[PDB]
């Protein structure tokens, strides 16, 4: 293991990783970037009809 | 959807309401949503699957 700062074994993620429960993926909405795209549509919304 | 709507009552086959059903309910994922039975047959299976 050549990791220096972080325990071995170990890959840090800069997103949360939930590991897929089925192996015939379908579309999901209930998704960490989702509600990023969500929340900044919503904000634009509110800003247009100020 | 229309057209599916009025087709479906016509055939044979029992299954057919729930097929009516589920089209909407494609059309309608992330708009608005339902609780399903399993990871497998989610809102945004194809219709015809049921």
């Amino acid at each position: 293991s050549a990791n220096l700062f972080t325990p071995p074994e170990v890959l840090l993620l800069p997103i949360d990783h939930q590991p897929a429960n089925v192996t015939t993926p379908t579309l999901d909405f209930t998704n960490e970037l989702t509600n990023w795209r969500a929340r900044v549509c919503e904000l634009m919304k509110n800003l247009v009809d100020n | 959807f229309f057209i599916l709507a009025l087709a479906l009552p016509l055939t044979t086959d029992p299954c057919a309401p729930v097929k009516a059903f589920m089209t909407l309910a494609n059309m309608m994922v992330g708009f608005e949503t339902i609780p399903m039975d399993n990871q497998i047959y989610t809102q945004s299976r194809r219709a015809s699957a049921f």
